[PDB]
DNA sequence: AGCAGATATCACTCAGCACGA
DNA sequence: TCGTGCTGAGTGATATCTGCTTTGGGTGGGTGGGTGGGTTGAGGCAAT
């Protein structure tokens, strides 16, 4: 029944491939050239009306398994791409050498193949997303066909160095040498196709290791988490192969022409969204302080010589005598009664006896994290669950190429894209899904940020390719975009929101640093976007962001920092009605026992933070405990012990600013709880226990008075 | 000025000085807990002759290096026959010929764990042979229990060799077959002798619990006793 | 009608100093000579005749970088020779695309 | 269906417990201007990490800290004690 | 007798709502 | 926006049962090996 229909198919899809054609081996020139078939067009039409009529409207993925399995792609469609772009090239060398010459019979037909090849190249590479309501048969050939696309990926990017990249753009180029009103529909349509086959080339990555829950981890446990076919590395699928075929087959430049003239000679209906799309998938894994850094030499000895700093401070935990040497330690507590502890190190050292202490204790408190698989909403990996630090190690001419691209694209047509996608979009709100809100929003914060940081960089280019964000009709969908993510309890709309907001709110400092009398009318913005209900959500996001990803903890935190910043830089500088902005009111709304809490559990995670995050945790404690005289909240042992863990040998490296500022805040800090201890003793059991809500004493607690 | 660390310790020195005559009886007694006390403090004075000289020598040099003693002429040398379990856990002096020493052997000191799921490392230490490998992954965002992978060749180990001693021919009260132990020897004393070489050797007498077969913790009534080396003459 | 777990290849940790040994090491393959390439054309010999093996000479490494990468694969080997490999297998990309795929 | 060891607020309120930390703390703990600050944080930690360990074994100091956080917020009895001394401090 | 794998029955955490404050 | 239960099913965890096999010796074999042990006595063979 199924088996057998199983069968069937496999063995008509293979008939199909064997009947499309090869390479003739009958010539004697050699590498052979492939030869099309009697019936190669019916033979694309017949696999396209089986991908309709049975992967789609069947809900099924069989027909894709077989296509695989049988190599339609690798072995018919890119060559015969490949073939037909070197047929045409050729045909335009002998027109330079004279117009009037031809070297083409049946054209309709070969361009008919190409855009039928086209065509099913596109089909086979779109994106795989996996619902709630998918089939059991979708959900079970999920990976296979993820490993499938990978091999597609790497073959066309590696393939005669990557020509159906230029097959393609020629047949883009088929539709741009007709005019904008001469366009027919199916131009525009053709015009799409290519664009979401870069889309599709961009998109692909490796897919996630799932794994059934139903039984309790075994003794043994996971082993790795390879999603990787055979025979391919990430070497072949990595955005730097990527930037490295784009820039041999001159997809950039395609992409540049198109988002120049964008809305003047085009219909930007059809080619808006794509543009978006492409470029998202471009700089989503892209950190930009990366674009602006043998120094590999240079860096190398630094490295090491971390690493051996760490490693000299990990020495004095190792016996210089062999383990089975023996050594037995008594330790005496305050009460007479004797422990015992083993090691050199505990008869040399008191700390590391109650380290070992601790450390030889079994029992562990369960702790619950609440993990959502990215694939289950069907969005790609991206910024919002990438492990901070991960870094995209491009080449010097690579990184060049695509710094260069991204540069042209702010000062061409960055500006246009904006405006066209935020008019189509507020047009069409309600119909976004959480996909496109994500993209639009990401791929809004990444520009805004990357513009800011080459005009820091270079005094020439500046925030003018960018001014598009403070318009107020993109702010409002972005505010929109934000509070309704908010109100919903969706989570990663709500991140991406504000990873858009941070950016638009560091704009907005910069521009008022520009020229005050021109930033009035941001003075305008400004007073609208600190909206009292604004205020509350923003406020809001820190005290919830302990219960969330790590990412989600950190984009709070830089909300935070900016939000502050706006306030206290405009404050100080002129009056704000949104309702007066009462700076202080704010500050206050902002001190709470779930925003320290949040941060505490932010910077337990210190060795993989960078410096800027150290930084802006310590000027928010700072505004705490002295700005605000609210110390009550930071005389907790959370905080104790963390920042025992930072200022110790072994947790922070001694050269570093990052230990200036806990030094600084810990000297001050424990000055202040000496202080309050020697009033009050009992503190001494209050630090152990969240403050008291009463009446009568929480003033006395909270204040000392 | 030669950047060795060994240092050679006659034992009568603490004699000859009023303060370290309990230190001297108790090295006699409690060797190891001595042992691992003097070489703290020789690491010690060490750095602290730098940090008082002021003087241009390096410093993060020093304070990565390992610091040993060993102890020579601890009293009269017994003999091999002369060893009654009255005497295990305490220094002894031994006079011998070499009979065979076994080939460099590998012994761990700082196990290197790695993480399957996360390609996270961590160096965890060894206590009387024990790895502690850790129940579940350190990291907070990757909790992953039970996914812990040792890594052989990442990890630190040291040199270990084992020599069979038998007893000089004026120790034989009447002719038989000489009696023979065995020494166990570590880092740099290890190739320090050679077959039929005439040695004295410092150490602690030692018993060690033998497994009646390799499936089970059952252990033999009888121990076998050998002699950990800490200085060759 | 399943409960199903996920765990993704983006939430590793990656091997800061590795990769800049890789990093280093593609330079050395890429411009060392002493005047034509010596490594670049012995890459281009194993392109024609299929050969495997890629010999180095280690008195050529301590010249470059200072000492510092020779000193770190010295010490190190077993560590940093996966990142080796990836660091060849991109140069081998770059100039002999069709030595990646056995003959 | 063994009983399970918790930090109860039986056990918080008994002779060794919170009492004890108010008769013995401000004697053992010492925050010295002389001293670096992670000595006195170390010092801090060190006093009540024994005192944990006296009074809970079965716990980490961190686990410890946990758990304290929880039965605070929970426990009412805990809750009384703590006003308790606060006001009897206040009325001195 | 001891050891390694497995079943199944034992609790505990975050989840969220009704009252009142 | 704190406090105090009542509900709750999910996500554990740890207190709790179900099947080898072993020593060594042919009362497991030679399609488990002879570098994991046994192993002294007779017998046939080549170099001497
Ligand atoms: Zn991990």
């Amino acid at each position: 029944a199924a088996d057998f229909s199983l069968t069937v198919l496999r063995a008509r899809i293979a008939l199909l491939a064997t009947a499309i054609g090869g390479p003739d081996y009958t010539s004697q020139i050699d590498p052979p050239p492939y030869k099309l078939g009697d019936d190669c067009l019916a033979c694309l039409k017949d696999l396209k009306r089986w991908f309709k009529l049975v992967d789609d409207q069947q809900k099924r993925w069989d027909v894709a398994m077989a296509v695989a399995e049988y190599r339609i792609l690798t072995d018919d469609l890119l060559p015969i791409l490949i073939d037909w772009e070197n047929k045409c090239s050729l045909a335009a060398k002998l027109a330079k050498n004279n117009p009037d010459h031809e070297e083409f019979r049946n054209k309709a037909y070969y361009d008919k193949i190409a855009l039928n090849c086209l065509q099913l190249l596109v089909l086979m590479t779109w994106p795989l997303i996996v619902t709630e309501q998918s089939s059991s048969n979708q959900i079970t050939l999920y990976g296979e066909l993820k490993k499938h696309q990978l091999v597609y990926k790497k073959t066309i990017l590696s393939m005669e160095s990557g020509k159906v990249l230029r097959a393609a753009i020629r047949l883009a180029l088929d539709v741009i040498k007709i005019d904008r009103l001469s366009r027919t529909p199916r131009d525009n349509m053709v015009l799409k196709l290519v664009l979401n086959f870069f889309r599709n080339v961009i998109a692909i990555e490796p897919g996630e290791f799932t794994i059934n829950t139903k039984k309790s981890m075994p003794k043994k446990g996971i082993t790795s988490i390879d999603t990787l076919p055979p025979n391919v590395s990430m070497d072949d699928i990595s955005l730097n192969t990527v930037i490295s075929s784009f820039h041999k087959n001159k997809v950039f430049g395609f992409l540049l022409t198109l988002t120049s003239s964008l809305s003047k000679e085009f219909d930007q209906d059809f080619i808006n969204i794509p543009l978006l799309e492409i470029m998202f998938y471009f700089t989503k894994d892209v950190n930009q302080e990366l674009l602006f850094p043998t120094s590999a030499g240079f860096e190398l000895s630094k490295l090491l010589q971390k690493e051996h700093q760490m490693r000299k401070n990990v020495i004095k935990h190792t016996s210089a005598r062999h383990s089975r040497f023996g050594g037995l330690l008594s330790i005496q507590t305050p009460d007479k009664t004797r422990l015992t502890v083993s090691g050199s190190q505990a008869l040399v050292d008191e700390k590391i006896a109650l380290q070992k202490l601790d450390d030889s204790k079994k029992w562990n408190k369960r702790i619950i994290k609440k993990h959502q698989s990215v694939a289950a909403e069907g969005l790609p990996n991206s910024l919002l669950n990438s492990q901070t630090g991960k870094a995209i190690f491009f080449t010097e001419s690579n990184g060049k190429h695509f710094k260069e691209f991204i540069n042209n694209f702010i000062d061409s047509g960055f500006n246009i894209l904006l405006h066209s996608v935020t008019n189509y979009f507020t047009t069409e709100q309600d119909r976004m899904v959480t996909l496109e809100q994500v993209e639009y929003l990401l791929f809004f914060a990444w520009f805004v940020k990357y513009q800011l940081l080459r005009s820091k960089i270079d005094n020439s280019a500046d925030i003018k390719q960018v001014s598009e964000a403070l318009k107020e009709v993109t702010f409002i969908l972005v505010s929109s975009l934000l509070r309704s993510a908010y109100d919903l309890k969706n989570w990663t709309v709500t991140h991406a929101g504000m990873i858009a907001f941070n950016e638009l709110l560091n704009l907005v400092s910069r521009t008022k640093a520009a020229q005050e009398e021109d930033s009035t009318d941001i003075e305008f913005i400004v007073s609208r976007l600190f909206s009292d209900e604004r205020i509350q959500l923003l406020s809001n996001l820190p005290k919830i962001g302990s219960k969330y990803s790590l990412q989600f903890m950190k984009s709070c935190i830089e909300l935070t920092h900016s939000v502050l910043k706006v306030l206290e830089q405009y404050s100080d500088d002129k009056t704000l009605v949104i309702i007066e902005v009462n700076f202080q009111k704010v500050q206050a709304n902002y001190m709470t026992e779930p925003v320290i809490e949040t941060y505490i559990n932010f910077l337990e995670r210190f060795r993989e933070l960078e410096d800027d995050s150290i930084k802006k945790v310590f000027s928010f404690f700072h505004r705490v405990f002295v700005q605000a005289k609210e110390q009550a909240l930071l005389f907790r042992f959370d905080l104790i012990i963390l920042l025992r863990e930072m200022l110790s040998p072994d947790g922070l490296d001694r050269m570093s600013r990052s230990r200036k500022y806990v030094s600084q805040f810990s000297d001050y800090f424990l000055a202040r709880l000496k202080k309050r201890l020697k009033k009050s003793p009992a503190w001494f059991v209050g630090l152990l226990f969240p403050p008291l809500h009463n009446s009568e004493v929480g003033f006395y607690q909270r204040y000392g008075e | 000025e030669l950047g060795t660390s060994n240092l050679n310790l006659d034992a009568r020195n603490l004699l000859a000085y009023k303060q370290t005559e309990d230190l001297y009886h108790q090295l006699l007694n409690y060797p190891q807990e001595v042992i691992s006390i003097m070489d703290q403090t020789i690491k010690d004075c060490m750095v602290s002759l730098i940090v008082d000289n002021n003087l241009d020598y390096d410093l993060d040099e020093i304070e990565t290096k390992f610091y040993k003693v060993r102890p020579y002429n601890v009293g009269s040398c017994k003999g091999m026959r002369e060893l009654n379990p009255n005497d295990i856990d305490k220094l002894i002096n031994l006079k011998g010929l070499v009979l065979r020493s076994t080939p460099v052997i590998p012994d761990m000191k700082v196990a290197f764990f790695k993480c399957n799921v996360c390609d996270h490392t961590m160096a965890v230490e060894i206590d009387r042979g024990v790895i502690q490998e850790p129940a579940r992954c350190e990291r907070i965002d990757c909790n992953e229990p039970n996914s812990m992978s040792l890594i052989h060749n990442r990890c630190s180990f040291a040199d270990k060799q084992v020599i069979k001693l038998q007893e000089t021919p004026d120790f034989v009260p009447d002719g038989q077959t000489p009696h023979s132990i065995s020494l166990c020897v570590y880092d740099e004393l290890v190739d320090s002798c050679r077959a039929g070489d005439r040695i004295e050797v410092t150490g602690t007498f030692r018993s060690i619990p033998i497994r009646a077969n390799s499936r089970q913790r059952v252990l033999k009534s009888l121990y076998k006793t050998y002699v950990d080396v800490v200085h060759v003459k | 009608s399943f409960k199903s777990r996920a765990l993704n290849h983006v939430k590793k940790v990656d091997d800061v100093t590795g990769e800049k040994v890789r990093e280093a090491f593609e330079q050395f393959l890429e411009d060392f000579s002493v005047v034509e390439k010596v490594y670049r054309a012995q890459i281009e010999f194993m392109k024609i005749y299929d050969l495997n093996t890629i010999y180095i000479d280690y008195q050529h490494l301590s010249m470059r970088e200072n000492g510092a990468l020779a000193m770190a694969i010295s010490e190190q080997y077993y560590r940093f020779l996966p990142f080796l490999q990836k660091g060849l297998r991109r140069v081998v990309r770059k100039y002999a695309p069709e030595l990646l795929n056995t003959s | 269906r063994r009983p399970q060891v918790k930090l109860t607020a039986e056990k918080l309120l008994s002779d060794k417990g919170l009492p004890y930390v108010l008769k013995n703390a401000h004697k053992r703990i010492r925050i010295s201007s002389k001293k670096n600050s992670y000595d006195n944080l170390s010092n801090i930690i060190q006093f009540y990490q024994l005192w944990a360990h006296e009074l809970f074994p079965k716990a980490k100091f961190k686990d410890f800290m946990k758990i304290c956080q929880t039965v605070g917020k929970t426990d009412p009895v805990l809750r009384e004690y703590r006003v308790s001394l606060f006001r009897d401090e206040m009325g001195m």
